């Protein structure tokens, strides 16, 4: 019958690991390099578009950065196809919580239920799972600002700054040299632009190569602001961080 | 008998490839060149008519579909994929926007749709992925002209030009040297009919190429008078005679 | 509309002995004003010693019975041909009649034979399953002519012993399988005479240690 | 619906994903349960491998099922977390049916019975988890520390260690642990607890986690500072 | 019918008559109202016979498969709580039950009331069915906690025979039962018609009756 | 739950000393109209058993469906169906008798009274009932509907109790059906002149006579009835 | 060898290896006869035990009061089956007032048995079944195999050594016929039988088991001191 | 890769013996039989000694008249007793009676063979059920995965149960006491035990008809095992 073809998703290795698990992860370390960075007066997520063309559409273009709602953002690193069926179910889910407790979703809680999903598809179904990492910046009144990461086991942890995809390993050991508590979010923007800079396989780092967003209390007064960076703004600040 | 291929089809190999991705990506290799060249005042898809028979009707068969009112969509690939495609295309801008809004989805969001459908084929169970690249060119009030490309992983792009299939590769740098952000839709055909007749062998004519636009609204092709705000379809479809009579100033 | 229920009369009588047990039933079968039938059997032997009667509305009487019957049968195949007593058939019976509290069987049921130290057994039902075992039972449609005859003349209620005026009670001295078909054939008679369902024909099923055995007498056919 | 059949036996009579599921707890962080004469401690292990992290958001190693009741466990994160929310529900199902809070037995018992029907149903594999499951009983005053794992069986311990290298920390508590006379006061539970921690974890830094848990739903959290004191104590009476 | 039950110093006394009704028309006398879960809890039955016996019953199950799983009976309180919860699926749905869960656990002696309209209440004394009316008077006047074994069991008693007195619907014999720590005691069938004459006679009640 | 529409009237039936004897009217009444002359209401199954049936003739050409279905699935795989495996009254009566119970249980019924009339593999005569409620019944005589009240009180008088059945032939049963039927046609409202007639006997076997009529009818006391009390003329 | 996997699939010579791998496990099982008259039909089988302490595992089940059977194989398949015969007698009686047929107890053994050979993911019936029963064309025998064959026959006998009983039953198939009206002398002759199956062990109390059914007796079960009378 | 549900060459299922298996490598318990009650017994064995032995539970209460001692993979006995409790207790309230020892191991091995692709594979774990009724009197039964069943007056299983099973197959007659059959147990699990048996890696329990199912305290096995010894020691 029909078992001859299963190749079996959800099952362990002898030594442990899940296959489907361990070879997503060998995907996204394909993918372009994310990054992100936590600051006492805010968020930035900086990303890499991989290889891109003079004809693509940047302006109207988004394959790294994506909002989940007002407050909670998204870097993401792999299949984008996959990611946006997950990303559709997170917005989803913050509407749902908004709906019930008339609060906005507290960061945590939202990235608990997406790695939950995640979860779910190396434990049973039979099906491959995402293919998928994410870096979650956001901010709530509980822990105030918060950087996440989630992969494909449906694993999550917390950081002050972390990167997915690429070039991990030497873009984490950079920003565990220069990153420092008291940082603030200008400094933070100049670390991962120079971070990115470093590890980036391309001959060098320009405007049309980036996606660019922060999280800022740099609102009128007790508020918080979504900033996702136009082709032009991008091209400001690598100007001004003296990159190009 | 029950479906009992409730299973994954397509799975990470060891280097972290979803295989049948890429073998879906290999098969849209194979098919037919088609490309779409975006204008300040107008969108241009366009594709060879490669008949199988000079028996049969071409004319029947179309590679390029009306999905709405001011979206239109091209391939290379496989053509009965595209065409069940095209369907539930036409059905999901009804039943998950229009019968909402009581207005037709802009681009980028049918877009959004279609490739839902198309990534879905590649997680499921018992399925393979759709064998076919999307090109879809529309029109919306707020977003203006648009076109994009969706690929068998359900991965989309937004085009200024583009190009996919046999010779994907030599039309691209084509359009890179003749695009700019100044074209008017009329030099958008013409740079159209420029690049696809590098990737065509055989006869070159109105009867052999399928070409449609993304323009201006037409009035005449609404079928009714009598609602200001109505002012008709922006899609269109070139004629024969239409394609011949920019092939002589050529 | 529709009513799923009717009335076919009817009328019976379990009395237990000290070592025996007897039930006892009409034949008369009716609706309304009219006769079905002088002689359809209401009383049961269903195995194990044990006889059944269901009163009320014969339809939901038969599909009972036949359930019962069938809950016997089983019993046997899955404990080892085991005798199912009296105790056990009751409340198995309770479990066929609760389960549909919310549609019931339209019937007032008697079950009758020995218990396991060979004494005679009576127990009664509500159409929904509560049950009790008693020494004497009337139901149907004489029930209320006959029950207080029985207090009377089987348990000597309201009797006292002469001479002492109120003092001291009647003792309460077993019957005999004798005396009590005396009783019952009385009770039937005197049902017969006052009520208009019931007559045609007296069917006594009797239990003892050595079987079932079975005595039919005339009834009035008016 | 997905029914393949994941977990089977095989020609010597062994359940491969079962024991691979415990391949995977042999790779998770040590885990370590130490009950004294009047309280519960757990010990976790942290890797420190992944610095530049927010402790205060990152998700940490124990976890309360109930106000009297806390999981701590070795193996895979993300599986760690349907089995808690598991329990965390049966708690409130429990306290809303029966009108009594769990007993740590019972919990133990539930959890470990979900574990159980992942290794014998269709379409699942086993949970990758092992997990020590520790706190006192309603209006009871004598410490419960049980212990469950992928197979679903599960027991109780004086002392008990899983993870990696918990066969070296339960060699430690197998000579320094001493039924007769358990720790008695907090302060010695929690000494042990990290002596035990310090023979695996590497530095004593933010390495090591502790969680006491005292009776009548008394349970609290050790700070770095307060860790450290103890491994600065134990390190100065060593030199000797 | 009458049934009663109140927790006192040395338990909880249960008592109930034993008439059955099917209208005007008495069809039985002898009836159990007191229903048997195990040796340490006991159940009352009024309103719907049939539905108080199954549930009740099916209870016992319940109550008896977790002394299985956790090698420890059931308490007062949770074992009403299934039976709330088991009748209370099946509200509007033409129910009719009033029952006390009487017993003695870890916490003492234990009762509550548990009907099928849904209440669920723990309490001192309580009195259920058509000739609860009549028992109360007799309870609340001469409850106590510091009651003797002996006066509570009259107690008990000669409130359901005010009852049955009164009440048409309640009479025919007295059940009744205490409840210890080491178990429930049955206390015997007391038949109302000779109990009647002998607490006229005993007490002096009843004047207003020619014997 | 329904309504009858188009109904059947009495069905008629009793025992004699070798079989059994069962008689219909061929009317199809909706409602006072007396709309269908031409229905068979007798239905025979195999040549040892005929179904009578009284009620709603929708749902009477619906179990005529079931016993012409039921013959057909008794054969199959059936070496002995012409034989000791053909189909008896008793079966063909607790199946109705089922369906019946299954039918009213669902709140659905077949609006009908049935008669199930035939003989036995060792000749033993049967006759039973069965009706919309699933209530069953057996006696020496049975009859519906209009039947129950007129016919049954002639018939019992031939066949008063269990022992005269020995004693009665089958000239005296046909003789006293006939004239149940024509006592039928004079005081029920719903009835036809034409009727069926069928005889089951353990000898001679089934015969079923179709176009009978009532005859021998007194009316000629009709015309010194004038009035409906004081007049004369 | 490739082609056994599961029984959905066949050989390339037209075999279906799942079903004959089920055959095989009949084989495997302790032996046990049938045989009938024109009055009565009888059933034999040689109990097996584990050890010394062990009980003789149950070889023969009833059905009905006129119809039962003997397994060899599996015996939790036979309780199924039976199961199955019970529920199908069963209906006949409730619905028809109708006491099943042998032969058409037969068919729908062989119907539910075929549903497991033709389908994915089950598997065949690892028994085999002599049946017999009297109804109103007289005693019967039947013989069930899980592939689905079912055969009436008038003696058969199926288990290990099986072939040696069968032998004895063609030989005396005259005889044993005509032993009407005489449940003593059928039930010799299915000892005597079944006896040409054994080797070193011999029929001993508790080891025998014996079943008849006939024209005015019920289908009964012997075993015990119930047997010694036949030894 | 293979059906779960697949019968071998030999006409045997590969998961049911391959699940045999699994039982051989369980640790040992042991029944006996006699006219005054039922023994069971078994080797608790301990994998550390921080392990508190008499949370280790594998002699476990059906009913008051059925108790059952386990074999093999343990954790799949849980949900094999919890059918077993259900239905002892629902056949007490659809007939107001004791179930039988035999019936209720019926019950119990119509779940085995519920297996395929219902559970994704056979039990683990072979049962010793013991218990007494009035019909059949004190019944000692062996409950396998293969849905099999049968009565012994004696039986071991596990690791040495093949040891054990020829020990009891001299021992046993049935003239037997309660008290010889107490020791008998002790006497054959001190035999094949890996460790030194004590009142605390080895358990006792038993089924009277008086007293009905009893787990033994410690302190109780603990004089019974001084008095194995000494009786050895007497010859
Ligand atoms: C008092 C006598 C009156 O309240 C007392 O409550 C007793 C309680 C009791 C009796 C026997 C056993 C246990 C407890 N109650 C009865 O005697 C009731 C009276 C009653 C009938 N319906 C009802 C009652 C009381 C309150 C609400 C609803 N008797 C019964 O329950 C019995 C006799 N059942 C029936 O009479 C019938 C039922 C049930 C039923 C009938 C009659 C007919 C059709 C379907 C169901
Ligand atoms: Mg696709
Ligand atoms: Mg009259
Ligand atoms: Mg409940």
């Amino acid at each position: 019958g029909s078992r001859r073809y299963d190749s079996r998703t959800t099952i362990f290795s002898p030594e442990g690991r899940l296959y489907q698990v361990e070879y997503a992860l060998e995907s996204i370390s394909h993918a372009g390099t994310a990054i992100g960075i936590m600051a006492s007066d805010g968020i930035v997520l900086a990303a890499e578009r991989k290889v891109t063309s003079t004809l693509l559409e940047q302006d109207t273009s988004t394959e790294k950065l994506y909002k989940l709602n007002d407050k909670i953002a998204v870097a993401v690193a792999g299949l984008t196809a996959d990611a946006e069926i997950l990303i559709n179910t997170a917005r989803i889910h913050a509407q749902n919580y908004l709906k019930t407790y008339n609060e906005d979703i507290p960061v945590e809680i939202l990235v608990r239920r997406l790695s939950d999903i995640k979860q779910g598809y190396t434990q049973h179904g039979g099906l491959r799972p995402f293919g998928v990492s994410f870096i979650y910046a956001g901010y709530d009144d509980r822990y105030g600002y918060q950087l996440y990461t989630s992969n494909p086991s449906g694993n999550y942890t917390g950081w002050k700054a972390i990167s997915v995809g690429a070039n991990t390993s030497a873009a984490q050991t950079l920003l565990q040299m220069d990153y420092k508590d008291d940082m603030k979010v200008d400094d933070a923007i100049e670390l991962a632009l120079k971070t990115l800079s470093k590890t980036t396989d391309s001959s060098a780092l320009t405007y049309d190569r980036l996606e660019f967003a922060t999280i800022r209390k740099g609102a009128n007064d007790g508020e918080v602001y979504q900033k996702i960076f136009k082709p032009q703004e991008i091209k400001d600040i690598l100007v001004k961080t003296g990159i190009t | 008998m029950t479906d009992r291929y409730s299973f994954s089809l397509t799975t990470f190999s060891p280097s972290g490839k979803l295989g049948q991705i890429d073998y879906a990506l290999t098969a849209v290799k194979q098919g037919v060149t088609s490309l779409g060249i975006k204008a300040t005042n107008g969108v241009v898809i366009a594709t060879e008519k490669k008949s199988s028979s000079p028996l049969a009707m071409s004319e029947t068969l179309s590679k390029v579909s009306l999905l709405t009112p001011d979206i239109g969509a091209v391939y290379s690939g496989m053509g009965p994929d595209y065409r069940v495609l095209v369907d539930k295309s036409r059905k999901v801008a009804h039943t998950s926007y229009k019968r909402i809004y009581g207005e037709y989805p802009p681009t980028k969001l049918l877009v959004s749709e279609v490739a839902k459908i198309m990534q879905e084929a590649t997680q499921s169970g018992g399925v393979r992925p759709f064998g076919v690249s999307l090109l879809i060119a529309g029109h919306d009030e707020f977003n203006g002209f648009s076109l994009y490309q969706v690929d068998p992983s359900g991965s989309y792009f937004p085009w200024k030009a583009t190009a996919i299939g046999k010779g994907s590769v030599a039309a691209k740098t084509f359009l890179e040297k003749r695009w700019n952000d100044e074209l008017e839709l009329e030099d958008a055909i013409h740079i159209a009919l420029l690049t696809l007749k590098e990737s065509v062998e055989g006869e070159f004519n109105g009867d052999t190429i399928e070409l449609a636009i993304i323009g201006d609204e037409n009035p005449d092709l609404l079928g009714y008078t009598g609602i200001p705000t109505d002012k008709g379809p922006r899609f269109r479809k070139l004629t024969s005679q239409e394609i011949n009579d920019r092939l002589e100033a050529l | 509309q529709f009513n799923p229920y009717g009335d076919n009369g009817g009328t019976i009588l379990g009395i237990a002995g000290e070592d025996f047990a007897v039930l006892a039933g009409d034949t008369r079968n009716i609706t309304d004003y009219s006769i079905n039938s002088r002689y359809e059997p209401k009383v049961f032997d269903c195995g194990d010693n044990i006889v059944m009667s269901a009163n009320g509305f014969a339809a939901d009487g038969d599909a009972l019975v036949k359930r019962f019957k069938n809950s016997v049968k089983w019993y046997h195949f899955d404990h080892n041909d085991k005798k199912l007593s009296i105790n056990s058939a009751a409340r198995n019976i309770q479990h066929l009649l609760y389960s549909r509290r919310f549609f019931p069987y339209y019937v007032y049921n008697i079950i009758a034979g020995l218990d396991e130290d060979g004494k005679g057994a009576v127990y009664s039902f509500d159409p929904v399953g509560s049950y009790q075992r008693e020494q004497c039972r009337a139901g149907g449609a004489a029930a209320s002519l006959i029950m207080p005859f029985l207090d009377n003349q089987v348990n000597f209620k309201n009797q006292y012993e002469p001479g002492t005026n109120g003092k001291v009670k009647k003792p309460l001295k077993y019957l005999s399988v004798e005396e009590v078909i005396k009783l019952v054939r009385d009770s039937f008679t005197s049902a017969t005479e006052r009520h208009i369902q019931v007559g045609d024909g007296l069917e006594i099923l009797i239990v003892t240690k050595d079987g079932v055995r079975k005595e039919f007498y005339e009834l009035k056919r008016d | 619906g997905y029914d393949r059949a994941l977990s089977i036996f095989s020609p010597d009579g062994h359940i491969f994903q079962v024991e691979y599921a415990l391949e995977a707890v042999k790779r998770g962080t040590c885990a370590v349960g130490v009950k004294g004469k009047n309280c519960v401690v757990l010990g976790c292990e942290r890797r420190s491998t992944l610095k530049l992290q927010d402790t205060r958001i990152t998700p940490s190693k124990v976890s309360k099922i109930d106000s009297h009741v806390v999981l701590s466990f070795s193996g895979l994160n993300a599986d760690s977390r349907i089995l808690i929310e598991k329990a965390r529900v049966e708690a409130q199902s429990h306290r809303l049916t029966l009108e009594d809070p769990v007993t740590v037995e019972y919990l133990t018992r539930y959890v470990a019975g979900v574990q159980q029907r992942y290794t014998q149903s269709g379409g699942v594999r086993p949970f990758g988890v092992s997990t020590l499951i520790a706190g006192f009983d309603p209006r009871d005053d004598e410490p419960k520390l049980y212990q469950t794992e992928p197979s679903g069986i599960y027991s109780s311990w004086s002392a008990q260690t899983i993870g990696r290298n918990s066969k070296t920390v339960r060699e430690f508590l197998e000579k320094n642990y001493d039924r007769k006379e358990p720790p008695a006061t907090v302060e010695e539970c929690v000494k042990l607890t990290v002596r035990s921690l310090l023979e695996v974890v590497q530095t004593g830094a933010k390495n090591i986690e502790i969680t006491v848990v005292k009776p009548d739903s008394d349970i609290v959290a050790l700070s770095s500072e307060e860790i450290n004191q103890y491994v600065t104590q134990i390190e100065q009476e060593k030199q000797e | 019918t009458t049934t009663l039950a109140f927790k006192f110093r040395h338990g909880v006394i249960v008592a109930a008559d034993s008439r059955a009704t099917a209208g005007a028309y008495i069809a039985s006398q002898t009836v159990k109202k007191v229903i048997e879960i195990n040796p340490y809890l006991l159940g009352t039955m009024a309103g719907g016979a049939a539905d108080c016996s199954f549930w009740e019953r099916l209870l016992a199950r319940q109550c008896r498969i977790y002394e299985l799983r956790n090698k420890e009976r059931i308490s007062v309180a949770a074992a009403s709580k299934l039976l709330a919860n088991m009748v209370y699926q099946y509200k509007g749905m033409g129910l009719s039950m009033g029952t006390m869960i009487c017993g003695w656990d870890k916490r003492g002696p234990g009762l509550y009331y548990v009907d099928s309209e849904g209440n669920r209440i723990s309490g001192a004394t309580f009195s259920v069915g058509s000739g609860s009316v009549y028992a109360y008077g007799v309870l609340d006047s001469n409850y106590k906690w510091d009651l003797s074994v002996e006066d509570a069991l009259y107690l008990g008693k000669r409130s359901i025979l005010a009852a049955a007195h009164r009440d048409a619907y309640s009479g025919g014999s007295v059940n009744l039962y205490h409840v210890t720590e080491d178990g429930w005691i049955y206390h015997g069938n007391h038949d109302v018609g000779e109990l009647f004459w002998k607490v006229k006679e005993e007490e002096g009640s009843f004047n207003n009756v020619i014997g | 739950t329904q309504q009858p529409i188009v109904t059947g009237t009495s069905v008629i039936s009793m025992k004699y000393d070798n079989g059994v004897i069962i008689a219909a009217d061929n009317l199809g009444s909706y409602g006072s109209l007396l709309r269908f002359n031409g229905v068979e209401r007798l239905i025979p199954v195999g040549d040892n058993t005929v179904v009578g049936i009284s009620g709603d003739i929708s749902d009477m050409q619906h179990i005529e469906r079931l016993l012409k279905d039921l013959v057909t699935e008794n054969a199959y795989d059936n070496p002995l169906a012409d034989a000791e495996e053909a189909l008896e009254p008793s079966y063909i009566f607790e199946y109705l008798a089922t369906v019946m119970y299954q039918r009213r249980s669902k709140m659905n019924p077949l609006w009908n009274a049935i008669i199930v009339a035939g003989v036995q593999s060792n000749g033993d005569q049967f006759l039973r009932y069965v009706n919309l409620l699933g209530v069953t019944y057996s006696s020496p005589t049975l009859a519906t509907g209009f039947g129950a009240h007129m016919a049954n009180p002639l018939l019992r008088k031939v066949v008063d109790r269990e022992s005269d059945i020995p004693k009665t032939t089958v000239q005296v049963a046909e003789e006293a059906i006939v004239n149940a039927m024509r006592v039928l046609y004079y005081r029920d409202a719903r009835s036809s002149r034409n009727f069926s007639l069928a005889i089951i006997d353990k000898n001679t076997g089934l015969t079923f006579k179709k176009n009978l009529q009532v005859e021998n009818m007194k009316w000629d006391f009709a015309k010194d009835i004038k009035g409906y009390g004081t007049q004369k003329i | 060898n490739n082609y056994d996997g599961d029984t959905v699939t066949f050989s390339p010579t037209g075999r279906l290896f799942q079903v004959e791998y089920a055959l095989e496990a009949i084989k495997q099982g302790s032996v046990t006869v049938g045989l009938r008259s024109n009055t009565h039909a009888v059933l034999v089988a040689l109990k097996r035990n584990a050890d010394e302490l062990s009980s003789y595992q149950k070889k023969i089940i009833k059905c009905d009061e006129h119809m039962g059977l003997s397994l060899a194989g599996l015996a939790p398949d036979a309780r199924v089956l039976s199961n199955y015969l019970r529920q199908q007698c069963n209906y006949s009686s409730l619905v028809f007032n109708r006491k099943l047929a042998v032969e058409r107890a037969g068919h729908l053994l062989c119907d539910k048995a075929q549903k497991n050979t033709q389908s994915y993911g089950g598997r065949p019936y690892g028994v085999g079944l002599l049946i017999i029963g009297y109804d109103k064309s007289g005693a019967h025998l039947l013989e069930f195999q899980p592939s689905g064959n079912v055969t009436e026959l008038y003696g058969t006998a199926i288990g290990a050594r099986s072939q040696g009983a069968k032998t004895y039953l063609e030989r005396t198939l005259d005889t044993f016929i005509k032993i009407d009206g005489n449940p003593d002398e059928l039930i010799k002759a299915g000892v005597e039988a079944i006896s040409q199956s054994l080797r070193d062990e011999s029929l001993t109390v508790d080891n025998l088991s014996i079943a008849i059914v006939g024209k005015d007796t019920p289908f009964t079960i012997y075993d015990g001191e119930a047997v010694a009378k036949y030894i | 890769d293979r059906g779960v549900s697949t019968f071998s060459p030999e006409g045997r299922l590969f998961q049911v013996e391959y699940s045999l298996e699994a039982i051989k490598l369980g640790s040992t318990a042991i029944g006996i039989a006699t006219k005054e009650g039922v023994v069971l017994g078994v080797e608790k064995r301990a994998t550390s000694p921080l392990l508190e032995s008499d949370s280790i539970e594998k002699i476990v209460e059906i009913d008051r008249h059925i108790g059952c001692a386990m074999s093999g993979l343990t954790a799949d006995a849980r949900s094999m007793i919890e059918h077993a409790r259900t239905a002892a207790v629902t056949h007490n309230l659809y007939y107001d009676e004791d179930i039988n020892v035999e019936s209720l191991t019926q019950s119990v091995c119509d779940l085995a063979l519920r297996f395929g692709e219902l559970m994704s594979r056979p039990f683990g774990v072979a049962l010793l059920i013991a218990g007494h009724d009035a019909d059949d009197g004190y019944q000692l039964f062996h409950a396998e995965p293969s849905g099999t069943f049968y009565r012994y007056n004696a039986k071991a299983i596990g690791s040495g149960s093949e040891g054990a099973q020829a020990e009891l197959l001299n021992e046993w007659h049935s003239s037997l006491t309660l008290k010889e059959a107490e020791l008998l147990v002790l006497k054959i699990l001190k035999q094949v035990m890996e460790e030194k048996l004590d009142e605390n890696n080895a358990q006792l329990s038993c089924i009277t008809k008086q007293d009905g199912f009893k787990i033994y305290d410690n302190e109780k096995t603990a004089e019974l095992i001084k008095e194995l010894k000494e009786k050895e020691a007497a010859e």
